[PDB]
């Protein structure tokens, strides 16, 4: 049976879908032109990069 | 530097490439009461590529 | 707490360059206020008087 750790296996996965996914946060664009900050102040400027 | 430009709903665009455009050279010329730039900053653009 | 009054004269169309975080040729080599700046900007005709 390979389905026999799986309440085990559901912790290490979960441990990871948590983190992947929280990678993937930082390509959200949280109301900015850019989810790249060194675009951003490359752009714009402080004032407006603030 | 041009005589006479077009109408509103004939504009004519002028594509620009294979070049290196140093916008400070553009203050020079009339007056600019607007200078807006609405996705950057006026002053980035001598240090980004297009 | 300490108030000062910079003055320098501009003949007209330069006006929007002094700003806190700008570049230029009025701002890194002639005049640069602070990016944490706290005052009043301002800018006004003499034409009679110069």
């Amino acid at each position: 049976t390979p389905s026999a750790l799986g309440k085990l296996q559901d912790v290490v996965n979960h441990n990871a879908q948590a983190l992947n996914t929280l990678v993937k946060q930082l390509s959200s664009k949280f109301g900015a032109i850019s989810s790249v900050l060194n675009d951003i102040l490359s752009r714009l400027d402080p004032p407006e990069a603030e | 530097n041009a005589t006479t430009f077009a109408s509103v709903y004939a504009w004519n665009r002028k594509r620009i490439s294979n070049c290196v455009a140093d916008y400070s050279v553009i203050y020079n010329f009339a007056p600019f009461f607007a200078f807006k730039c609405y996705g950057v900053s006026p002053t980035k653009l001598n240090d980004l590529c297009f | 707490t300490n108030v000062y009054a910079d003055s320098f004269v501009i003949r007209g169309n330069e006006v929007s360059q002094i700003a806190p975080g700008q570049t230029g040729n009025i701002a890194d080599y002639n005049y640069k206020l602070p990016d944490d700046f706290t005052g009043c900007v301002i800018a006004w005709n003499s034409n009679k008087l110069d």
